[PDB]
């Protein structure tokens, strides 16, 4: 129930916010 | 000749647009696989990825087991647990008799290192017959080869006894020689409804 | 007949790299397309609900009707409507004479049950001057296949008078057995810009 | 020449299904790449994206710089900037020495207007050593071609002491007549890592 | 004559407007009465009222036990309890002794189904001296006749000692026939303020 | 005389609490009536109702087609579709043999300005077999008088073969005179159930 | 006599039934009648709050200055200000000139404490050209009739020049002894518009 | 506190949600 | 935290 | 009172 | 001369300019200090400042202990404790030896009253080790002088051993004859960190 | 954090709210 | 003269620190007073204040009149009603024998347009017994002077019998030119407690 | 003398009222200024957040961008942003030739840690025609002087062509030594309007 | 779940 309502919070912010890699993400 | 040759392409490609495998997959999450979180190794928490709003700071991005059962593997689409070795538990979206399983990552000509030390090595796969069951039974040990295809499929264990599973178990014992985390794209498991 | 062989495998992947048509689909979202969904029949209720907010369950749903003009047909990712009769209403990225119409549903090899039952099988296309028009003009009488491809294409009647439509309305009258919903992958409209 | 054929098919789908490149994109977000966006031109608002929540529509966004280094690239799944003229800045996810660069826009086939008028035509590509550096060296001058492939690669300039860099600004001084604004689909930045 | 019948008129409809009784409400929500949900018979809950927002399922409706101290008594504005016996409880506006009760239902020629028989038939009124005591003063035993008026009035026992209460249970021991539910429209608490 | 006279007005008045006709209303939402929106004309958008919570105003909103088979009748509390033509579908509460339908709008002397020109004025009745045909059974022609009085009642065609309906459709042909919209207050259908 | 008696019964009921009055009420909010909230006086603050937010108790009010033009007058549903003196700002649904006004209270017989003390007493109406003008024009100063009906109908002041108004201001310079509050049930504006 | 929250959202929502009966309601 | 408070004092009236 | 409701039931496919 | 007088009107200005002692405050929230609520004494709460929305009562307004670390001294900017002894416990923003104290209370001149008996009297100053310690070092005793400066500073006292502090407590003993609260404006805190 | 909850909310609300001293306040 | 001088200084910033007057102000917000909203002129609204939450920004709002008694004074921190003419009704925080009041406006040299046109001009000053007393007791007729300092104070008339007041009416008759809006900054009373 | 140096008092106190520098700050918030943080650069990070949602921290910021047009410069009322380099957008409150800028930061005697060394040290100011033009016109470089005075102006270039503004960029090319961020105080334009 | 995370870390000055 809590990583679902992130999720849904995550969905809603994804296309506004800017994402800045400080360093590599796992690959 | 012509005719022969537009039938083979037409069939590869066929074969491609079918989850590249023309097989069911019961873990795939949008036909109704799910993850058990609380049953999962711990996330690589990183704070390099880091999400702001009108410049403000807002939180720091990891992806989330869910992207295991989600067919995007671009690189960086994958779920990236601390450390070497691991855990990941799945709930089938049938009960089945499991048949195969399947695993890919990222080709190294995609990496951006060179390498894909952070891909599984040593993993096997059990069925449980429930989701408090600690014990499952062994559907099969096997080892996922860096120099192989990036997807990669491996038969499950004949039993004499066909016991059907709707809760699988990947246990992953060993990874490519990243020190920090291990990284997995996708996961699928196919078999037979009961 | 290298060659040869090599320019008929670069025109296929060409073709499926251009959405497997080569053609525009006037109701794709991104590109334009947009879901009536005033004037569409009702969504299919799933017996569990999504939330809970104070004591009350709600969302009894799984997808919403813009799935279908997403390109994503992977299993699961389809609209849902009750019963083996329904209708969805889409209007256009612009106004067009409609030439054929593109209908897909998941193969019978990814189906977990085995069977595509719940796929559409008798439906018609009309299309609407506004979208609160009672009765639309013909466009086709169809039946998709469910012994054929994945994808399907299906040539629109032709008109001696050469009017544009802006709105369409696919009607479903019958799917392939499944007693419970109907579920749309995705559909597609082709035709000439005025 | 079967068994030939056959390998020439699993080639061309090898390469297709690796980017359509089988090179790393050092751009791509999710591998690492990242947009300055306070280094970017203005973003035209076409209001052309709908948000849902559990199936609710709420309103109409405009698309980010962002999507430049992401994948889908269906029609409207590009970033549109005021104007004909722009510039798009982004952090590589490694120090690289830079080969090639790659732009891609959707086919004329696939464009509801007949014509990829918002397409970019005439661009450089620049290297940068830090962020804060408003002059950088000259990566290379080319033109999107509109009657050329949807994916069209770049050669970058050699330079016989090749430094290295991790930013690139790419300007966009013309596009294909569309006054309004020009949208960009996906821009690819390939090369060696030190 | 003239001037009687005009009288006779002029007070009937003034007795009417006067919530058809003329008599103060204690149990009245708007005028401050309460239902203690807790001490009520369990909801009779069916999932036959589906609310929809933009043709997404959203809640079942059912009635809360508050619409029993509410005016309104068109068909359906009734709180349905599940069974053929039950109880509310009632904390009126203020400390009263009870003087009568009121009772209402809908006729059956307004009622779709040709039949009230899902109207409280046998029940009985006590009075509670705090919300926590299950054994209340037995204020009277009545039976709601479904050949009788819509809206029947029924004497408070008269006692000795006149105690006032401020909570009083309506226990409905059974229905006219309806095998599933119970339905109750309206109940009014009358008396005298301390 | 005066024993008759008090029966006579407690006949009128029992009458007029029964819904002011002493028939059932199948159409009512309450008891069981549902209007099938998807097949409603566009509503016209006024934005005269204001929404509050806590006393706090929050936004205005136009009236849903919902009103229509609601009892309250004060001005303003009526559906406007866009225009002098539109039409309205009503799934009943019961499968009937339909014998009158009624008609309600607010009379000349309770309208702001002076006249009821956005009243309905001529319009027809259809029974429908399913929610999904198009061409229904004429259960009548009628004309909602200006003149007349506010609640106005209508006789449906005898037909020897009287086959049932649980859905029926209204068309409202014109309106008296209101360019803008048509504003329709109440609907009502009686008959006898099967 | 039979039927002038039942002439008289209908016409008692046709104007009961036409708001009681037979008269537009301008004032009325579903209508287009509005409170300017910010230009009337405080609302009563009730000893407890209805909600609590992060510890601290909100909303120390019972109903809203709206219920003030809204039809519904059992007890409690009327709009309370501290004390018994205060002012309440409508505009009305057109520009009329105002020929009466209506103030409603419930009657003794329906208050749980035997007495109205709480109903305004004192009151007068003036007219308004703009809201934020200091000083209205007096339509006129009345007193509401403890002893009399609960409907009371008040006579505006003849004026020689015949100015419209749509915003009127209601005075409350006295209520019937209640020393708490002042709640009013209904307020009603009747006249002639432009 | 539960069912008056809960009716406050009802309220909120009441006039924009469509009202279906898949079968007879309690009468 | 979000609480609904009970009133035992009666409304206005 | 907010919470996410497991789905054991499969989604229509 | 002039030069000198400039200078010295310069001087004062200026050390006016920095927080009127040319000193670091250590509490103040702005650079680090926080108000350990849940060690504070009860704030006084009274129903006279009420917030209100549209005229709806909304909430009683009191002011939290932050304040006493806020610079802002205008009459009313203070905490309000209840009684007239009382304690607050800051934690400040480095570890220190504390070496002074400042109280600020608003000049009699400024105050409504004519009169500061709500200022603080009596008080001690102690160094805290731990948040969940009970006794602390005595770092002082002092008065508040209700005829002195606004502004006044207390000297820490000298210890052989310089023990350093980040919670102090300040317990006021006695106020200057309010029998209701005791108000602080600002206490400041001064040092030198670690 | 309830505090710091509930000064967010005011700062919110402050400007947009009336203030009424039904009393003088503590000085 | 050092000793003087210094003197001199040191009366000069105690003054300014007392609210540079070194008097009560009986209408300061936080001392007490308060807006009487209701009795206020319209507000212009410029939506030039800007609302964040963590620092994101939410909303354009105007100024309310509190701000007339809140003692921050740089540009914009002023009340904006519309036109040239305006009220305000202040409730001081004691009943007082009014001595004074005082106005203020920003200079010239901070104002960007060069000008304080917005500024109030002639202005007069009333006593009021009651909130709802129309008439009052002039207190005095008075302009604020474009060419004077930033703060002006202006005395009230003297009466022979001093009738003490607790509640004030500021009447702004005209501004310094601004067609659109007049702007005030803050505005105080003085005077002595009875 | 001592009228010469009451005078001289006063004219401090004068000029230290009007915001110190007796100078229209264009870019002020209050008069009219505003933050383009799209174009500034990223605040900086602080170690802990401040809010939690659903398990994942937010919120991991001090102050916003704004408060470097507020003129509260009381310690940590500073906008930080990451390292020693960094830049600030600032849209004027009316198009203006630039005269000069001001640049603040608090005494070492008000720093917790004793010194400034997060103070900006070289930096330069832009005139920008718009917020999106690449390379703006150079109107100044300077040094704020750590050993200098709290409150520092700079002279802006003189240029023969008077060309206006109304967008200035601040570029902070180093801070005085702290190597984790750097605090912007206040930020002031001063110039000439059109 | 809502919370407020305490800052023990001071703020950039
Ligand atoms: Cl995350
Ligand atoms: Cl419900
Ligand atoms: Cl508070
Ligand atoms: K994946
Ligand atoms: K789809
Ligand atoms: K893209
Ligand atoms: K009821
Ligand atoms: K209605
Ligand atoms: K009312
Ligand atoms: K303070
Ligand atoms: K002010
Ligand atoms: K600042």
């Amino acid at each position: 129930s809590m990583e679902d309502s992130w999720t849904s919070l995550e969905h809603i912010l994804w296309p506004f916010t800017r994402l800045r890699h400080n360093g590599p993400p796992p690959v | 000749t012509e005719a022969q040759a537009r039938a083979i392409v037409n069939s590869a490609l066929k074969l491609y647009s079918q989850d590249k495998t023309g097989m069911v997959d019961f873990a795939l999450e949008s036909g109704g696989g799910s993850i058990l979180s609380t049953r999962c190794s711990e996330t690589y928490e990183t704070k390099t990825a880091l999400m702001s709003l009108f410049g403000i700071p807002l939180w720091y991005f990891s992806q989330s087991p869910r992207v295991v059962i989600q067919p995007d593997i671009y690189p960086g689409n994958c779920w990236a647990f601390k450390g070497s070795q691991g855990y990941l538990v799945v709930r089938l979206s049938m009960m089945i008799h499991p048949a195969a399983f399947t695993l890919e990552h990222i080709p190294k000509t995609l990496s951006p290192t060179g390498n894909i030390s952070s891909a599984p090595k040593d993993f096997a796969v059990y069925g449980l017959e429930n989701e408090y069951q600690e014990e499952g039974q062994l559907l099969g040990q096997f080892t996922y080869d860096q120099d192989g295809e990036s997807l990669q499929m491996f038969q499950a264990l004949k039993r004499p006894d066909d016991t059907a599973f709707q809760i699988v178990e990947l246990r992953i014992f060993s990874n490519w020689g990243h020190p920090e985390y291990t990284c997995l794209y996708r996961f699928r498991v196919h078999g037979e409804p009961v």
